[PDB]
């Protein structure tokens, strides 16, 4: 995938881009490192959706932003704007939620 | 009128012997006798009574020894310690029990003869309202008499095995069998929903035996039930089964294992079943339907008034033994104690057996004292009483990553939201009651908690910062974490 | 008069936040700052103060680690565990440490957007009695500025070193450092006798380092010195060495070691030097001398009244930087709370600073809340105050054979021996102090513990039996054991 | 050494005999098995004075007679009476007080 790092960067991706879901996890989340590879399998699947992951320790003004209360977070950015956000690290939740932009 | 002694005790227990060191104080020429009966399995010990031999001393110790199992195989590795081959050896566990117990065997006999209280070794009963016939060393070849002035019955409980199930008395094993126990126990059955019970189960089930406990109904019947649930589930997450509302209907040895047939028809194969469904009145023994004194059944207990007297004005009943008395060995002791100064030392004291502490050992330990949430509301009426109360999770366990703690506390809206009841879910539960037993004595209003300053970090702080009420219908979860 | 906010506070521990968030629920625009300025090694941390960070969350965990060691090397064998190549891992530890503190960082940030804090990341300092200038990021190439109707400083203490001693500075660590230390502590110095000192100091040697105190005061100044004896004594017992009335005085690298050299002229090599001697108010880039607000040396602390108010009317502290208060956690946060109250919700609570508990997280741990002994003597005079205690042994340590533990009463003979001072000794001292600082609030007399009935077995159930007394220059040892 | 099993037995042993010194111990104590080899260095090396030893929780009627209340404790008996008493497992104090009376 490809992990963002700065605020600029990130309102760039929800700019000029459509469709894109993120990823908000921390490295010391347990399940947040466990839907982490299952996310991966999902960035070549549906590439009608551009996948990106922000720690939230790391950019901590979008985490304030978003409003991250809890790991993993998933929202889903259309046009620019979020539409959708799926707390949980279930792999039938997350599913679920692609399908319904993506596929 | 002249006795052999003014005050004879039956009863070597608790209850007895404070009793008597009590009233020897106050002048007393004071005999006890103590006889211990033997077990189901023919098992026998020393001076002292239930708590000291087969209660709550071996149990808290067989409990730190589990407790400590659960440390190394849960929590162990995230605080950066390694080992190998970790194994527990039931047999060296019991030697380390039953030796601690001996010793106390030893000091609670010198300490009987330091407070002058003479001690007989033998099995006693009743011949008149003044006269005791007691068997030396339990033997019926040797029959004495004694007179005293005053008598007390203080017998205590035995472990009840029920006779309509095939084969139990003869096969099973109970608390007073399990802490001296000479095999491993092996695969276990326990039958029971009491904190003996799920005392067992919870040690047993730590130091690395497949455990199963038969209950019928609900766990922990009479305390605070969200609690009781907490403290079930956390069981079943350890690894103790719990067939629920199924009991065993026959008992059957083969091959030096039980196959126990269930009420529902199923069957299975234990190393181990014990039972532990509740004590009875020891009395039989006793002779006492000669001087037509009142009992109840199925306690099997002595109906005694306030001020620990029975219907025969001479004799006189305190704790375990007694109706409707709690069956904690402070208990005992303290009605004990006073029932000595109101007979020998003119005291008009009167036990207090209300807000009274206790502290269950079970893997995650339960501490309570006064009302549950449902008999607060069925006495108070609901809307009269508010609950505080809070999910939390202990600082030490949650940093593992494996809600493990519960505060909670009841209130009387009425009268300034002053606090009749405390329960605590978590570790080191007698330890955090203790403090708050007393402030329920003094009659503490929540307000009074909220104005304390709390200790951090410790999981007792939680109950001097709780906002959240059953009836804002908020949320009490554990917050965090990640989240 | 217009400001952009109501209220702005200087400081993310646990002062400023609690009294930030408090004041957000009461209508306020809050702004808060925090900035976390390097440690004499350069380490730095998330939001959330000394606390979350540095001081009794990784205090605890660290702690549990080694009582954990302790377990396995002294009881372990007895309760018939058996284990080969038992180890520690130090960098273990330590991320399992820092992962559940960043995961606290995470939830204290979350808390304020929640409360309505806007939050900023920044270095801050007075301007004027109304205005605040902050640097972001901490960064002097841009400086902004706001106003407020009301400012708080809440900006805390560090560890100092002292400036008089040749490398201290340059070479040591102190509390800031150690729970992020990227090495092993190896053998290690510790400078100081206060609890921060004593618990660093037991847990490196429970957790199997050779530990050695350099002291040049007394243990614990201010706790009751009993108990502070008691303490020190149990710590030497388990390894670690003390150095009475030597501290170094110059402190040299060489080969990845530090040679210290002592005032007593003798000299020693460590390989990591801890000072803990003491902290001091955080205000010297506050720039508070320009509205010429009082303070007060060596604390380098605020003078603030019993409303938390400084000599200028806009500006107040809370917490660690305010002169005489109590630093702990829970004392802050409520100062916080009640001035954030008295300013936005018209209140007109004090808060109140008699009474509060604290516990020590030493090898053996001690709780305490009121008067030492000493300090009830002088002040009260000593044939006013009778003194009840009990040494004993804790039941888990007692059958292993490795007094353990202390209980003391201080009461004031003149108001029904109504208890002023609560001293405990022993496991879980933080668990049982808790509920008997409530008591102690509530004006507890003895007569009120010796009613209560205890929780059995329990340490805190002594309490509820105490009865030798100083001043009756009976015995007060454990009994037995054996004997 | 030789272990005393009865109150009749006990007292023979105090009456026909002029010097013996006497060992309260208990099966369940550290320090009293502890002590307990050195004391049978004693029999051999002081034949001046008779060993024994008394388990505290057998022979209950003697722990009650010589004031037994802790172990290991040592009573020296000359001429059919208690002269001295030593408490304690240290082999220093023992060494001490059998010299007292044999050496
Ligand atoms: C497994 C278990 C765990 C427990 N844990 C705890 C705990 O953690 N905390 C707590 O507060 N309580 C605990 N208890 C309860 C506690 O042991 C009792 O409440 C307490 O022992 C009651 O004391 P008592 O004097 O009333 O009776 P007992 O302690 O039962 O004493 C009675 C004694 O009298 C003897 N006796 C009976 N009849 C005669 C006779 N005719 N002649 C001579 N002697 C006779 C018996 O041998 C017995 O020793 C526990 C109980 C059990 C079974
Ligand atoms: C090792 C150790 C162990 C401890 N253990 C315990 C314990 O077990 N129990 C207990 O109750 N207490 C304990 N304490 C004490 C407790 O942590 C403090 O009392 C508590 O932190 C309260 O301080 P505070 O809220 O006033 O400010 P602090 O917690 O000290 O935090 C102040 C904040 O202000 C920031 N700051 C300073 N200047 C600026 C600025 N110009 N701009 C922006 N931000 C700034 C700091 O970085 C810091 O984040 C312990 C302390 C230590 C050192």
């Amino acid at each position: 995938v490809k992990i963002v790092t700065s605020q600029a960067e990130f309102d760039s991706i929800i700019s000029q881009n459509e469709l894109v879901i993120v990823d908000f996890f921390a490295e010391w989340c347990g399940p947040s490192k466990r839907i982490a590879p299952f996310y991966e399998e999902c960035s070549k699947t549906y590439t009608k959706m551009v996948f990106i992951k922000v720690d939230v320790d790391e950019v901590s003004e979008v985490t304030e932003k978003e409003n991250i209360t809890s790991m993993p977070t998933f929202k889903v950015y259309k046009n620019g704007s979020s539409v959708d956000t799926l707390l949980g690290a279930n792999d039938s939740a997350l599913k679920q939620l692609i399908e319904k932009y993506a596929a | 009128h002249t006795y052999d002694y003014d005050y004879v005790v039956i009863g070597g227990g608790p209850g007895g012997m404070a009793s008597a060191k009590e009233a020897a104080a106050h002048g007393a020429r004071v005999l006890l006798f103590d006889y211990v009966k033997p077990s189901s399995q023919g098992t026998k010990w020393g001076i002292g009574g239930t708590c000291v031999n087969v209660g709550c001393v071996p149990k808290k110790l067989m409990h730190y020894a589990g407790h400590m199992g659960s440390i190394f195989k849960l929590d162990s590795k995230a605080y950066g310690w390694k080992f190998d081959n970790l194994k527990h050896d039931w047999k060296k566990l019991v030697t380390t029990v039953q030796s601690h117990i001996r010793s106390l065997n030893f000091s609670y006999m010198t300490g009987l003869r330091s407070s002058k209280v003479k001690y007989i070794n033998g099995l006693a009963k009743l011949k008149d309202k003044n006269t005791v016939s007691y068997y030396l060393k339990g033997d019926l070849s040797k029959e004495e008499t004694v007179t005293g002035k005053y008598i007390l019955i203080a017998t205590g409980c035995r472990p009840h095995i029920p006779d309509d199930v095939e084969g139990a008395k003869e096969l099973s094993i109970t608390s007073d069998d399990i802490f001296s126990l000479k095999k491993d126990p092996g695969k276990t059955l326990v039958v029971g929903a009491s904190y003996v019970a799920l005392e067992c189960s919870g040690f047993l089930n730590s130091l690395g035996y497949d455990v199963t406990v038969a209950v019928r109904s609900i766990v922990l019947r009479g305390f605070d039930q969200q609690c009781a649930v907490k403290v079930k589930l956390y069981m079943e997450e350890q690894g103790v089964m719990f067939k629920n509302g199924i009991l065993p209907k026959k008992l059957t040895k083969m091959d030096d294992k039980i196959l126990v047939e269930f009420s529902d028809k199923t069957s299975e194969l234990y190393d181990t079943v014990l039972y532990a469904i509740g004590r009875k009145g020891d009395i039989d023994g006793l002779n006492l339907e000669s001087l037509n004194m009142n009992v109840n059944k199925s306690n099997n207990k002595i109906i005694a008034d306030h001020l620990s007297c029975t219907n025969i004005p001479s004799i006189f009943a305190v704790g375990d033994v007694a109706e409707n008395v709690p069956e904690l060995a402070p208990v005992a002791i303290k009605a004990g104690e006073i029932l000595a100064r109101r007979l020998f030392k003119d005291s008009d004291e009167i036990m207090d057996y209300s807000y009274i502490p206790t502290s269950i050992y079970t893997p995650i330990e339960y501490g309570a004292c006064g009302y549950s949430e449902e008999k607060a509301y069925e006495l108070y009426g609901k809307s009269n009483v508010e609950v505080f109360l809070q999910e939390f999770n202990n600082l030490e366990i949650s940093a593992v990553h494996r809600s493990t703690c519960l505060a909670k506390l009841v209130c009387l809206k009425n009268e300034d939201n002053r606090v009749i009841g405390f329960h605590y879910v978590g570790p080191n539960a007698g330890e955090v009651t203790q403090g708050m037993a007393l402030a329920l004595r003094l009659k503490v209003k929540k307000k009074d908690f909220d104005n304390c300053i709390g200790i951090h970090p410790t999981d007792a702080e939680s109950f001097m910062n709780l906002f959240v009420t059953i009836s804002s219908g908020l949320s009490y979860a554990a917050k965090g974490g990640c989240g």
